[PDB]
């Protein structure tokens, strides 16, 4: 087998800046390497073939270079249509793929618009209690959340989902759900979820209680 | 102009088999190889094998040898993958893509045109329609300037549950979050909208949740308390 | 034809039909990219002034030492066992070095010739047979034996091979001229047609001088020209309007 | 599917005279009011052509040689001859050409075919709707490496009719030269009970296929619980082309209306040497004769040791 590893897993880049991504082989490929772009919600597209030839109709900003075991791909000035994951694939022995590099638009820091919702009378009637924590419109992705019951953290019963980078103005939103039995929600007087994020000088707390 | 068209999404039990087709059009089918390739949810690309439509000969990535079979009918210009004994982890998006007609080398694979792709979903569970609940802000007296409210869309299995607000007219401040797999193995998601606090006591908010696999199309109104 | 990613093998050489189209042989012949461009019944300069009945491109790869065998009347394992041009061939042989297209540092082996055959093959035939070749006086059965051989051999195209052991792509264009209704032409624009006056005419590349009259002759669909007892043209069917 | 048909009578092989048939237009040039001399692969005049038939009882589709090319003709009703197979081995060790006129399309195809032992097509006969329908295409069990394909634009062919005489004569000349398989063809109306008719017509060129294959043999395709069947009546005739001079009479309309086979007899050689279809009283010089060699004799010294060129 021949392994392909891409060094940057993700990059934050502003409009007009230069972007570089590296594909590293386990073995000397000479130049038997190709590069692809995948946009969110679509199939991949071939950008550079033979490690340094640009494909037909591709914007002149896209570039590739090097020979042997190690290769670069480059965008000379990134623009908003370029956003997606970029992948190498080789051809010295089978079309083995690399791990891929994500690109996001670089933006100033922004703290979340930040909320919580207790379990509904409609859902509690099904025998299950889900309480959800919402963070909306922040930028540095790594928005850390934690759950509290009687000022203690729990395990194995919360989940989270994160909405894709907003095409309108470069923002992130995620929600965390804590799911419990109806009886576990009856047992605990006090609930919260709490946020650590780079837009906050101290971690934000936002508790509620059953009947409050 | 050239096109590759896949079949609609596939849903199957563990240990079962799935057959997926690419109909080619706009070019001569026997000129170049067809590859099959996949992508697991939020992950990197993963090659299966290729077939040479002029010859029917085929070569695989090792891991899939003796699991996948590739085939093709030249009259109907259709390439197929038939995949045996589906693992739960064979839940992925799948594609086929063409072997570069001009300007390459004699060897090199590339992937010069790709079809729109298809989803294969693997689970032990049967088809189940969603339940939808109010993510409604606690105490009307505790919204200050902007409010958030929503639709928790819960325990439904045939993937692609679509959501829209106020018969699909409302879009400002709306978000819909990627569906996540539970410990039960079924899907769930949220959608939420941000609104003025002043309009919450007078306007109506509602979501339509559509799940074609269970023929289920459920409306509800979101209300303060 | 000329820029396709992968060519056919010389043992199993491809043939494409070229029809109902405008050729521009200047775009081909004025290119610097061709190491051989030899024609056999026409000059490459004149290809733009002609129209052609049927045209076929034959596409394959060989070793740079072997491009000499693609000329008509030559002999050796390529001209004897997998690709022969006829002695009265009309057409052009076009060839170039492929040491960045068909050649690999581990060796490329996708290209094969035919090493053995009970007989030399006839002009423009192709043999696909994978039958075992009995070089000895004994017969043999099954896949192999002593002095029984597989009839094909693979070229080892490596970029470390010297010139002559490097791959060469070959295209042979194999048309016929001025004898039948035409379907592929050079880029020449037609004039109007004039009658009862002395003119320098040119019909599908049949140039001459004379007066044109509406004839009462009844040509069949396969006939483009009529000839005199002196074997000169004395009637023609206008390729724009079929009178 | 392939089947070995068994329900047929044994007859000895029939033959008939090909009077002046199997001439074709030798090139794509108009000529008129002229006697033109041409040397080509032609069916000789008055040559003894092999005769094959479907009757009631009889239905013969043998593998036949294709040496130097074939004149084929069917004297016919009800569309019974539907095409041919050409090649050498006929069994996917080598390539072969298939031409079929199925009920809706001509299909011309070249691939390593595995043909049946006796290939045929089949029709369900007069079944309830007062109609006839093609339902069997027992021609090949596989078609492997395939390098030429053509299918005609679709038509409807009638699979019905019964008469005490044949109505159509369809004549074909097949040549395989410099990698090209050439077809010349003619249809002429007829009204005859049996035997290839006396007469003349010239075959026009039909098509010229760039197939690139060796051909030493051919077989025809006929249209008919997997034995016991009715053969619809149809006759076909096979003769072999060989290289010889013909003198062709183009009439004032530019059709070949007559020919002289210049090798048939001393009067036909006299007609060609005078370039005329009529000859006056006289004695005329014709080609000088010559006894040809019976075998080849090679005489070299009985030296056997190889020459020292390594040194
Ligand atoms: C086209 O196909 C033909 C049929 O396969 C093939 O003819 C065969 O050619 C070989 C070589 O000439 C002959 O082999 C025999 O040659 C002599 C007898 O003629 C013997 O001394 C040898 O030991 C050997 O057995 C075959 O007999 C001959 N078969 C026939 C039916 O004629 C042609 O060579 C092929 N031509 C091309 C251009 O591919
Ligand atoms: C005679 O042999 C023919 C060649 O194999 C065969 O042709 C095939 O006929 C079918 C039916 O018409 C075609 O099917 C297609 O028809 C139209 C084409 O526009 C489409 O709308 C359909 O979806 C379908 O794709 C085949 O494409 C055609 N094959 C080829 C290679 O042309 C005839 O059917 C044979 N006839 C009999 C009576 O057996
Ligand atoms: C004519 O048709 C033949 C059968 O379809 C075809 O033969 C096949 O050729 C491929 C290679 O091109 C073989 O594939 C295998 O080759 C070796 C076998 O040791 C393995 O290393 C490979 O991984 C691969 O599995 C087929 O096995 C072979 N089939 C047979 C029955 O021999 C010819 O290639 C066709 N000819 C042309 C001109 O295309
Ligand atoms: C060359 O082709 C000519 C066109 O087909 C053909 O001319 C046609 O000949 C026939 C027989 O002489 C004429 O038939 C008619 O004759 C008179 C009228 O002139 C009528 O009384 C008859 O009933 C009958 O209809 C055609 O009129 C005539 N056509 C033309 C346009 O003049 C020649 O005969 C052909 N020549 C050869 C050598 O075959
Ligand atoms: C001249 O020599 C060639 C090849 O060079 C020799 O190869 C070995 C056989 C060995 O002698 C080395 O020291 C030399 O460098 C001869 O070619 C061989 O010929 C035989 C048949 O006689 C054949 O079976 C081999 O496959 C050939 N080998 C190679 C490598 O080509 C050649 O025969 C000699 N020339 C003359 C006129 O005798
Ligand atoms: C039809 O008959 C032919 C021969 O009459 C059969 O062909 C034989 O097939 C066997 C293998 O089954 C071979 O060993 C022989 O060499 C073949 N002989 C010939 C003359 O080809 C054919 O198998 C029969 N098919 C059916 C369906 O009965
Ligand atoms: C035609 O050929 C056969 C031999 O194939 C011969 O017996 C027969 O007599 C010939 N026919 C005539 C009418 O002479
Ligand atoms: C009659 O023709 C139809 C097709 O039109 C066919 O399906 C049916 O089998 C035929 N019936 C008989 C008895 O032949």
């Amino acid at each position: 087998d021949i392994q392909m590893t891409q060094s940057p897993s993700s990059l934050s880049a502003s409009v007009g800046d230069r972007v570089t991504i590296t594909c590293q082989a386990s073995q000397d490929i000479s130049d038997y390497l190709n590069w692809y772009q995948q946009q969110p919600g679509k199939a991949p597209k071939l950008l550079i073939y033979d490690a340094s030839n640009l494909e037909t109709g591709v914007p002149s900003r896209f570039s590739g270079s090097g020979s042997g075991t190690d290769f670069t791909f480059t965008i000379s000035s990134l623009q908003p249509e370029d956003i997606g994951t970029y992948y190498c694939q080789q051809y010295d022995n089978l079309p083995t793929f690399g791990g891929g590099t994500k690109l996001e638009i670089k933006r100033t820091v922004a703290a979340p618009s930040v909320f919580i919702f207790p379990p509904s009378d409609e859902q509690l009637k099904s025998g299950t209690a889900s309480v959800v924590c919402l963070l909306n419109n922040f930028y540095p992705r790594e928005a850390k959340v934690q759950w509290k019951v009687d000022n203690a953290l729990q395990s194995g019963n919360s989940q989270e989902s994160v909405t894709e980078q907003d095409s309108k103005d470069s923002t992130y939103s995620l929600s965390s759900t804590l799911t419990l039995s109806k009886a576990d929600y009856e047992k605990h007087k006090v609930y919260a979820c709490e946020v650590t994020h780079q837009g906050l000088s101290s971690p934000v707390t936002k508790s509620f209680n059953r009947g409050e | 102009q050239v096109q590759l068209v896949q079949s609609g999404a596939e849903v199957k039990k563990p240990g079962a088999s799935v057959k997926v087709s690419c109909k080619a059009s706009g070019y001569t089918f026997t000129g170049t190889y067809i590859h099959w390739v996949r992508q697991a949810p939020g992950q990197g690309l993963e090659w299966m094998g290729w077939i040479n439509p002029n010859s029917g000969g085929t070569n695989f990535a090792q891991i899939f040898q003796g699991r996948v079979t590739l085939t093709r009918d030249t009259s109907i210009s259709t390439a197929y993958m038939d995949l045996n004994r589906l693992k739960s982890d064979d839940t992925a998006v799948y594609y086929c893509a063409r072997d570069r007609v001009l300007y390459g080398r004699s060897f090199g694979w590339y992937f010069d045109v790709w079809g729109a792709g298809t989803t294969v979903t693997v689970s032990s569970a049967s088809t189940k329609g969603p339940s939808v609940f109010p993510l409604a802000p606690c105490s009307r007296s505790t919204s200050e300037s902007t409010a958030a409210l929503g639709c928790l869309v819960k325990d439904y299995f045939p993937e692609p549950v679509t959501v829209s607000w106020n018969s699909g007219a409302l879009t400002s401040g709306v978000h819909t979050f990627p569906a996540v797999l539970q410990s039960s193995g079924l899907y769930s998601l949220s959608s939420v909208v941000t609104v003025p606090s002043s309009s919450l006591g007078t306007k109506t908010y509602t979501c339509n949740v559509d799940h074609k696999p269970s023929n289920t199309k459920v409306d509800k109104r979101v209300e303060s308390k | 034809v000329f820029n396709a990613t992968r060519f056919a093998s010389v043992y199993a050489w491809n043939r494409k039909r070229i029809s109902n189209c405008v050729a521009d042989y200047s775009v081909l012949y004025n290119s610097a990219s061709f190491s051989t461009f030899k024609c056999y019944g026409v000059s490459p300069t004149k290809l733009n002034d002609l129209c052609f009945t049927n045209v076929y491109a034959d596409s394959f790869v060989i070793r740079g030492d072997e491009v000499r065998q693609i000329a008509p009347g030559q002999t050796g394992k390529i001209a004897d066992y997998n690709y022969k041009l006829p002695d009265d061939f009309t057409g052009c042989v076009i060839a170039w070095n492929s040491n960045n297209l068909d050649s690999k540092v581990g060796g490329n082996y996708n290209y094969l010739y035919r090493l053995f055959r009970k007989s030399n093959l006839k002009p423009f035939e192709r043999d696909i047979s994978t039958e075992i070749y009995q070089a000895g006086s004994t017969p043999c059965n099954g896949v192999e034996g002593f002095n029984c051989y597989f009839p094909l051999q693979s070229y080892g195209f490596q970029p470390t091979n010297g010139v002559g052991y490097q791959p060469y792509r070959v295209v042979v264009l194999s048309f016929e001229l001025l004898h039948a209704p035409a379907t592929v032409c050079g880029p020449k624009k037609s004039t109007n047609l004039v009658k009862n006056k002395c003119v320098n005419f040119n019909f599908n590349g049949l140039t001459g001088t004379g007066v044109l009259t509406e004839s009462n002759k009844k040509f069949l669909p396969f006939q483009q020209f009529g000839r005199d007892i002196a074997d000169t043209t004395d009637a023609v069917r206008d390729p724009q309007t079929l009178e | 599917q392939c089947v070995n048909l068994t329900t047929r009578t044994q007859l000895p092989p029939a033959y008939t005279n090909s009077f002046t048939r199997g001439v074709y237009y030798p090139d794509k040039v108009f000529r008129s009011s002229v006697l033109h001399s041409t040397q080509d692969l032609f069916l000789p005049f008055f040559s003894n052509v092999t005769w094959f038939h479907a009757i009631h009882k009889r239905f013969d589709n043998p593998v036949l040689p294709f040496n130097d090319g074939v004149y084929f003709a069917s004297t016919e009703k009800s569309n019974i001859i539907r095409g041919w197979i050409f090649g050498t081995t006929l069994d996917s060790k080598t390539q072969s050409l298939l031409i079929v006129n199925n009920a809706t399309n001509v299909v011309i195809k070249v691939c390593e075919f595995q043909f049946c032992n006796d290939p045929f097509l089949g029709v369900y006969y007069h079944k309830n709707n007062k109609s006839w329908m093609e339902s069997e295409f027992r021609v090949y069990s596989s078609a492997n490496n395939c390098t030429f394909e053509y299918v005609s634009q679709p038509f409807l062919m009638d699979l019905e009719g019964k008469q005490g005489n044949f109505k159509n004569l369809r004549e074909f000349v097949f040549k395989n030269i410099d990698g090209y398989f050439k077809i010349y063809s003619k249809h002429t109306p007829i009204n005859l009970v049996r035997d290839l008719p006396q007469g003349f017509s010239a075959l026009e060129p039909l098509v010229d296929l760039p197939i690139g294959i060796n051909i030493t043999r051919f077989q025809t395709l006929l249209a008919l619980s997997s034995s016991g069947w009715t053969a619809g009546a149809a006759a076909y005739y096979v003769g072999y082309l060989q290289p010889r001079t013909f003198l062709l009479k183009y009439n004032e309309n530019g059709t070949i209306t007559d020919a002289v086979d210049c090798a048939l007899d001393p009067l036909s050689e006299t007609k060609c040497t005078l370039k005329s279809f009529t000859v006056e009283k006289g004695i005329y010089q014709t080609s000088n004769f010559r006894v040809q060699p019976t075998e080849s004799i090679v005489r070299f010294p009985n030296i056997t040791n190889l020459c020292p060129f390594g040194e």
